[PDB]
RNA sequence: GUGAACAGCCUCUAGUUGAUAGAAUAAUGUAGAUAAGGGAAGUCGGCAAAAUAGAUCCGUAACUUCGGGAUAAGGAUUGGC
RNA sequence: CUCUUAAGGUAGCCAAAUGCCUCGUCAUCUAAUUAGUGACGCGCAUGAAUGGAUUAACGAGAUUCCCACUGUCCCUAUCUA
RNA sequence: GCAGUCAAGCGAGCGACAUUGCUUUUUGAUUCUUCGAUGUCGGCUCUUCCUAUCAUACCGAAGCAGAAUUCGGUAAGCGUUGGAUUGUUCACCCACUAAUAGGGAACGUGAGCUGGGUUUAGACCGUCGUGAGACAGGUUAGUUUUACCCUACUGAUGAAUGUUACCGCAAUAGUAAUUGAACUUAGUACGAGAGGAACAGUUCAUUCGGAUAAUUGGUUUUUGCGGCUGUCUGAUCAGGCAUUGCCGCGAAGCUACCAUCCGCUGGAUUAUGGCUGAACGCCUCUAAGUCAGAAUCCAUGCUAGAACGCGGUGAUUUC
């Protein structure tokens, strides 16, 4: 088994978790739950999002 | 399913009842297909017929090329906006539904796909995945 | 005249009437066949429902699409601590159907099987049994005379088996009594064997094997008074209905002039016994054994309980087996397993099964950690650590 | 006070706190809502509900009794400091 | 050519709220239309202040299609008083 | 409307001229009941029954082989649809399918719905009459009431059996699974070729059913967390009102072929095909006997458990 990446957030989508989409460019987005899947279908940016960590590396938060 | 049909295929959501328009996703000259039947239904009541991904569906065009409207001709569908459970546990969904135009036997109208194409399409249909790009 | 347009009726008339259960045990209507050559064991067994959890495997299936991939698969785990023997009743053959012969007790009976006796214990005496196992006695000439007779007469022999309520997490201290047939071996050995093990403990692991095909016994969970739409399915009436929309528009012609069985009605949804055939066992796990969940290709340290406990039951502490799917019964419940019916022979039933991963994220949410050592290596020091 | 506004909403003076009550939360109702994918395939019939909506700027056809059609249709903007 | 009346339906208009046969025939809209529209007219039984034909603007009037929108429907589920 | 007999004719199978019947889903004939009122067409929704069989099942035959097609018998177990025009009944088209069979139940079903048709009163038109007005002609608008009673059906309690408690037997009643495709057998049997099967085995799916909630999705008064407008508490903090003020996410619970799991195996017989064998010295599945036999029947299995059917077992009161 593999253990995947959320697009949006970072966290762990151990099997069975999550959902995929596909858009019409053929890039693949994996989201663990449906609080960032719905974030991400609002066109909004993780660098804002507080608890993900593309916010963490870009404000050096966990060093 | 269809004389071309390579196997068998595993249930997944029907989204794609009839009355749907979804889009043309070949260069056979359409712009839309329009579903008025899917072939290996049953009989219920009041039960419309409903088409998924590796279906081949009796179609018309409403919008695309002269030639081609004022007919009924059939398609599969290669893409779908309802999500399906893969038996590797994992929901997915396109962003729209597409299907191309085909012969009884599977054979396309036209000689290209453009966007991605769902592996149970492929695999069930040899004619489509020789001209399909990436395979999801 | 006829109906306009065919169609096929709504719900089955082999589950009439739809009530109350008598008992919250569904009782194990039939046993399986026996044949005297085989050793002497128990057919059924008695445990509590927990919960659900995922499991992920290899298929093994030659001619499947899936065949040496991957799925991923819904299993139920049952509370199984192991069952206490406190009696055996043998049974005669007669022309008007089986009929007990004699019951025959063992000594000293727990607190917790005894709770089973009384509706009051809280202000009774304690009198049970009391003068019983004075027969007993310096020599127990009456004991042993009684299992002569069953020896002599019973066609059939089963045992009594109450089980051990305290070890489970449930607030109730009243232990369940339930009768399991023995099948193997001479009417004689079948009676021996029962006082042998008179207050002695029988566990899972005696009677299920890993690859095993059962069968689920239990009530149904329950939801009271219910409409025909929630009932039976039936279509619901248009917008535009005068008295309602969830009813059905016809009860009947004019003749026979009276309400049919058949029909559709309102009433009660929920709360029956049912008997579930052909699930498969996955894992029999051992209740003294840390890394319970663990597998060959996970190898680490950890339990089959997820983080925060079943959720609605509590931890599980005692042996278990997880079973492929569903199970009649809610969460907390007596739910009896039995050895099937019937040999069977098809890819299905034959097929074995080795795990690669068992979950135990959270249910009391969206969980996202397997273990608490998980939790702390993804996101590093908190202000509540030291 | 908000706003174009004796619209809707909140408040001051003044006035009422009046309409049999207590306890649980079954089915069927009345009133108010929301729904993945399809989008009228329902029905005699888009019946009912939904979508549009204020203001500023741009753009606006056939026909016309030359006054109208017209808010046609179709777009863009809108907060705080 | 001929019988006949006081005169024998002219300019217009139509399977029209007026056409029995009738679901008239041809074309357009649909995958398919006893529906809609445009045409033809020996029109049972159209037609001239019994007013005829057309007509912009208006209509809680009758009828058909398209875009948007949606629990009408596929197929139901849940919440509140 | 349906079915037999005759056997001229046509060509296993059709059938004229005659002639004997059956049914009450057609329409007539009659006027027995109802005019101090039995709510009328169609559609919707739902149960059950008949067979005069479209499909599946089991048998028989045609035509010098397959394959396909066709015809005949047993058979009501199980199924028989999505739609454009029309108020339709009926009918005709497009489409899928194994197939898209015919009927009954006060022309089933209006205190179950709807009110499109017909069938009041308003209004228009064509023809008819001097007129008021006529027309199973066309068009338009038109109030659809009452259950708390008895029974019937669905569920729910319950005195009396010394008392009380636990574990069971099983009379009777109900019952359920359904159909298609692909891989292999196999380009094999068969046939000049073109073409082209079947039994055993495997993987899926259609229709129905019983549960369950790990995961995915729906729902939100968790009014849980955050955000936004107006106004009020002097400001900040924290809050009030806007019939749940609006927006995003939202655990638990409930729930969806919108999710997942499960849906048993033995016997006896019908048509039919045989063994031995007469009637009828031969012949013959039959008359005695007997072997194999199916969507058929009965058990196994699954639901209830007679509140007037039954058994085993515990304890049975120190003012």
């Amino acid at each position: 088994m593999k253990v995947e990446v959320d697009s949006f957030s970072g966290a762990k989508i151990y099997p069975g978790r999550g959902t995929l989409f596909v858009r019409g460019d053929s890039k693949i987005f994996r989201f663990q739950n449906s609080k960032s899947a719905s974030l991400f279908k609002q066109r909004k940016n993780p660098r804002r999002i507080a608890w993900t960590v593309l916010f963490r590396k870009h404000h050096k938060k966990g060093i | 399913s269809g004389n071309g049909a390579q196997g068998t295929k595993f249930r997944i959501s029907l989204g794609l009842p009839v009355g749907a328009i979804m889009n043309c996703a070949d260069n056979s000259g359409a712009r839309n297909l329009y579903i008025i039947a899917v072939k290996g239904s049953g009989s219920r009541l009041n039960r419309l017929p409903a088409a998924s991904l590796g279906d081949m569906v009796m179609a018309t065009v409403k919008k695309g090329k002269p030639e081609l409207r004022k007919k009924v001709m059939p398609a599969i569908v290669v893409r779908q906006a309802k999500s399906w459970r893969r038996r590797d546990g994992v929901f997915l969904y396109f962003e729209d539904n597409a299907g191309v135009i085909a012969n009884p036997k599977g054979e396309m109208k036209g000689s290209a796909i453009t966007g991605p194409v769902g592996k149970e399409c492929a695999d069930l249909w040899p004619r489509v995945a020789s001209n399909s790009g990436v395979v999801v | 005249s006829h109906r306009k347009y065919e169609a096929p009726r709504h719900g089955h008339l082999g589950f009439l009437p739809r009530k109350r259960a008598a008992s919250i045990r569904a009782r194990v209507k039939a046993f399986p066949k026996d044949d005297r050559s085989k050793p002497v064991a128990l057919t059924s067994f008695l445990g509590y429902k927990a919960g659900m959890t995922t499991i992920v495997r290899d298929l093994d299936r030659p001619g499947s699409k899936f065949h040496k991939r991957e799925v991923v698969e819904a299993v139920t785990v049952v509370d199984t601590p192991p069952v206490v023997v406190v009696g055996v009743v043998g049974y005669v053959e007669t022309p008007r159907g089986l009929r007990s012969l004699t019951t025959v007790w063992a000594e000293h009976l727990s607190d917790e099987v005894k709770r089973r006796f009384y509706k009051n214990w809280y202000k009774s005496k304690k009198k049970a049994f009391t003068k019983y196992s004075a027969k007993y006695a310096q020599d127990g000439a009456g004991i042993e005379r009684e299992l002569a007779r069953i020896k002599k007469y019973a066609s059939v022999v089963r045992v009594l088996v109450h089980t051990q309520i305290r070890k489970t997490p449930l607030a109730q201290k009243k232990a369940h009594l339930a009768e399991i047939q023995l099948n193997g071996g001479s009417i004689s050995e079948k009676v021996d064997w029962a006082r042998e093990h008179f207050e002695k403990t029988v566990a899972v692991d005696s009677v299920f094997e890993q690859n095993e095909m059962i069968d689920a016994i239990a009530v149904t969970k329950g939801h009271g008074f219910e409409g025909v739409t929630h009932r039976w399915g039936t279509k619901k009436l248009p917008r535009k209905t005068h008295r309602g929309l969830r009813k059905v528009a016809c009860i009947g012609a004019w003749h026979p002039a009276h309400v049919m069985w058949s029909v559709a009605r309102a009433g009660q949804r929920g709360y029956h016994s049912r008997t579930s055939i052909n699930h498969k066992i996955y894992r029999v796990g051992k209740g003294d054994d840390e890394a319970n969940g663990a597998t060959s290709f996970d190898r680490t340290k950890k339990t089959i309980t997820p983080m925060g406990g079943f959720v609605h039951y509590g931890e599980i502490k005692n042996d278990f087996i997880m079973v492929k799917g569903c199970i009649p019964g809610n969460r907390k419940r007596i739910v009896t397993l039995r050895k099937s019916l019937y040999t069977n022979t098809s890819r299905k039933a034959l097929e074995e099964v080795s795990l690669k991963w068992i979950d135990t994220a959270s249910k009391f949410g969206k969980g996202r950690f397997q273990t608490p050592a998980e939790k702390h290596a993804f996101m590093g020091t908190l202000k509540k650590d030291l």
